[PDB]
Parts: C-alpha cells; sequence; structure tokens
C-alpha cells in the first residue's frame, strides 16, 4: 500500500500568518498524465470532512485562495497564508492514485493567542433531575487559553473526586479558546447530606483559582 | 448539483447483517471505481470496499467474505450488504467517487450492539445560587441517559451561536451524557426567552426547555 506520513501536531500559528502541514508517500504519486494524485482534506468536530484540494494543487469548491498545495511526487506541503479563527481542525492529507485508498494520519492545526482566563459557572441539580433521585452538579469552565486546566471539587470544604466527569472541547473556530464541563454526579441523598458545594480551577492566567460555589440549603 | 447521499445505517445486533445503499445526483456510477469508507471514533479514515467499473470488486482482509459491494448501473445505486458484524465495525460509513476530485456523502451510521435504544432526559442549566449573575450569564442543558450517539442541542433555532458550547458526550455504564451551554447578555435573558432543542434522531424525540431564572 502507499503509505502517507504526516505528524501529529505543526508549530501554533498566530491569527494572520502562515500556517504550513508536511506529508509524504512511500510512492511517487505522479502519474504518467502528468497528474499528481495527493488530495487533503478537513476534519472539525461537528461536520463532515470537507474536501479543499485535489490533484496536488486544485482548489475544491467554495476553498479561499489562502490555501495551496505543492510538492515533487513524494514530499508535499500544504500552505495557508493568513490562517483565520474558522481554520482550525485535522487536515489529512491521502492519495488517489490507486487501491487500496490510503490516507494520512491527520495534523491538527492549533492557533496561538493571547492567553485567557476561564469564566466559571456552577450549577446546582435541577429539582427535575432530582425527582428521579439522580443529583448532577456542573460546573463550566469556558473561553480559556492556553488549553491546560484543572478543576477540584469541594464539598463542605473537603475535596471529592470521585463521580466527577470531564469533557473538553477542541479550540473554538470563533475565538480560538478552550472550554471544559466537569459534572460530579451524586445520589440525591447524598447530595442532600452535604450543603456548600464548591467548583474551583486553576489555569496559568493566575496563581490562584477562580472558585464558584453554592449553599443548597439556598 | 452534485451529491452523494447514504442510507440505511442503524443498529444491529453482533452477528447481524445490515445494508446500506448511496444515490447520487451528478455522478453516474457506473463510470467509475466507486468505493466504501468508514471512520470510526479514534482513527483517520478505513477503507472498506470498491467496485471498479467493470464490475470487479475489492476488500481488505478485515471485511473479505462478510462485506459485498455492489452497483444497480441502471437506477444508479451503490450497495454495501454487510454480515456477521462486529462491534468494531461500528463507524460512519461513507459512499465516495474516489478518482480525480474525489466526492462523498454525510455518511450513515452503523452501531453493532446489543444495547437498546435510549432517549435522553434533558435538564436545564440555569443560575440558582444566590439571586445575583453577572453582565453575562451562562446557561446550559444537561442531556443524559441516551443511546446511541448523537444528539443535536440547537439554542434558539441556532440565532444562538452566541458563545454555544457543546461538549463531547461521555460514555458511562451505557448510556451516553453531554452538555451544551451558551452566554448572552444579562439584559437579554431573562427578559428574553432562551430555550434549548435537544434532538435525538436515533429515538424519535426532540426534547426543548426554556431556562427560566
Ligand atoms: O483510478 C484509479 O485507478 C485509482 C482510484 C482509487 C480510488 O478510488 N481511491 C479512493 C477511494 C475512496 C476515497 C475516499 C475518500 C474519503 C475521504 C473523506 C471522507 C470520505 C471518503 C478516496 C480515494
Amino acid at each position: 500500500d502507499i503509505v502517507m506520513t504526516q505528524a501529529a501536531f505543526s508549530n501554533p500559528v498566530t491569527l494572520g500568518t502562515s500556517a504550513s502541514i508536511s506529508c509524504r508517500s512511500t510512492k511517487s504519486l505522479l502519474h504518467s498524465n502528468g497528474i499528481t494524485y495527493l488530495y487533503w482534506y478537513l476534519q472539525k468536530p461537528g461536520q463532515s470532512p470537507q474536501l479543499l484540494i485535489y490533484q496536488m494543487s486544485n482548489l475544491a469548491s467554495g476553498v479561499p485562495d489562502r490555501f495551496s498545495s505543492s510538492g515533487s511526487g513524494t514530499d508535499f506541503t500544504l500552505r495557508i497564508s493568513r490562517v483565520e479563527a474558522e481554520d482550525v481542525g485535522v487536515y489529512y492529507c491521502a492519495q488517489n492514485l490507486e487501491l487500496p485508498p490510503t490516507f494520512g494520519g491527520g495534523t491538527k492545526l492549533e492557533i496561538k493567542r493571547a492567553d485567557a482566563a476561564p469564566t466559571v459557572s456552577i450549577f446546582p441539580p435541577s429539582s427535575e433531575q432530582l425527582t428521579s433521585g439522580g443529583a448532577s452538579v456542573v460546573c463550566f469552565l469556558n473561553n480559556f487559553y492556553p488549553k491546560d486546566i484543572n478543576v477540584k471539587w469541594k464539598i463542605d470544604g473537603s475535596e471529592r473526586q470521585n463521580g466527577v466527569l470531564n469533557s473538553w472541547t477542541d479550540q473554538d473556530s470563533k475565538d480560538s479558546t478552550y472550554s471544559m464541563s466537569s459534572t460530579l454526579t451524586l445520589t440525591k441523598d447524598e447530595y442532600e447530606r452535604h450543603n456548600s458545594y464548591t467548583c474551583e480551577a486553576t489555569h496559568k492566567t493566575s496563581t490562584s483559582p477562580i472558585v464558584k460555589s453554592f449553599n443548597r440549603n439556598e | 448539483e452534485v451529491k452523494l447521499v447514504e442510507s440505511g445505517g442503524g443498529l444491529v445486533k453482533p452477528g447481524g447483517s445490515l445494508k446500506l445503499s448511496c444515490t447520487a445526483s451528478g455522478i453516474t456510477f457506473s463510470r467509475y471505481i466507486m468505493s466504501w469508507v468508514r471512520q470510526i471514533p479514534e482513527k483517520r479514515l478505513e477503507w472498506v470496499a470498491s467496485i471498479s467499473s467493470g464490475g470487479i470488486t475489492y476488500y481488505p482482509d478485515s471485511v473479505k467474505g462478510r462485506f459485498t459491494i455492489s452497483r444497480d448501473n441502471v437506477r444508479n445505486i451503490l450497495y454495501l450488504q454487510m454480515s456477521s458484524l462486529r462491534s468494531e465495525d461500528t463507524a460512519l460509513y461513507y459512499c465516495a467517487r474516489g478518482q480525480g476530485r474525489p466526492y462523498w456523502g454525510q455518511g450513515t451510521l452503523v452501531t453493532v450492539s446489543s444495547a437498546k435504544t435510549t432517549p435522553p432526559s434533558v435538564y436545564p442549566l440555569a443560575p440558582g445560587c444566590g439571586d445575583t449573575t453577572g453582565s453575562s450569564v451562562t446557561l446550559g442543558c444537561l442531556v443524559k441517559g441516551y443511546f446511541p450517539e448523537s444528539v443535536t442541542v440547537t439554542w434558539n433555532s441556532g440565532s444562538l451561536s452566541s458563545s454555544v458550547h457543546t461538549f463531547p458526550a461521555l460514555l458511562q455504564s451505557g448510556l451516553y451524557t453531554m452538555s451544551s451551554s451558551v452566554t448572552v447578555p444579562s439584559s437579554t435573558w431573562p427578559s428574553e426567552t432562551v430555550t434549548c432543542s435537544v434532538a435525538h434522531p436515533a429515538s424519535s424525540t426532540t426534547v426543548d426547555k426554556k431556562l427560566e431564572p
């Protein structure tokens, strides 16, 4: 098979500057008809893969001319001039010279931007959930940069780890930040035996954590 | 106009069979090598099958003997018959005209499982601590206990992607849970309505919550 190799990650790119993604193939993709059968596509969460470039240098429909591709038969580079926030995603090279079809492992484009502390919001279990004997306490830690963050839960001032599940978004297509949801799930009975619940977020922005909290009896 | 449309996906028991179909506007399948390729959570695309213009069929050894690709030249339909299905065949399946300028469809989800299609419970996330909330207010919906993926959470008919965040679903003893948040200026809400609309096509369910102070 023709193996397509590309790096998982690229240099973080500041908005308005260029990015370059490399790929290579074990066999030349130049056909005797003079066309090179390399294509590039972009994957974003929540939508279908989108073709960017085909036959090594031809733009696909809808694709702006800040995208370009060049190469030999075996070594290729996709370039993006003047990167925009919506360009974030995973860029794949692949070949359509021969069967079997083969695909690269994808290169994630990451945008570099200014640091941002998280906006932290805490929510008690909804009455509706409690009626079924469940109790999820949710904390969103939203629109922060860079992506590294930590969350800690306190029930009546005492650290709690069990029952916490975290979910992280990919980089935002509008503001190039990251977000996190953290949920502490407990029975209704254990929820109702404690009063103070707390979410605390630690992020490089501040050496002190942003803490959010409520008291159940209020 | 030019597009491919896959259909036929759904839930199937381990060891079962399922047949996918693909139709097209503007692509005459008989002229091309037509293919099926699938996308599984962690991974780059995986090739499943191809059929040449002359009807010759090609498979990876991973599905050979279980999957069959065929084409109805006259009606212009592409098929993938799958048998002896395994949990590992769980994927989004795409038909593709891969030659030249590749075209592919939106894909159709096949889930190989003994589990039962289960609708979400949807809980509102509104501030309730003390009665204070800042310049901007963050609201959400917690979507719990559904199977399979996926759900779509739409805020005010999509008018608010006013910092909408969609958090990836997490699996927990058989069922999925996800959440979605939106941020609006405090001048707008609660003085105007904010609603989360949670669509779960697989269970034929939509749930809307109007968030309340
Ligand atoms: O003409 C020849 O002999 C060679 C043709 C080989 C061929 O069809 N390759 C080929 C087959 C399928 C694909 C599919 C790509 C794809 C990419 C993203 C989403 C869904 C599908 C891409 C390439």
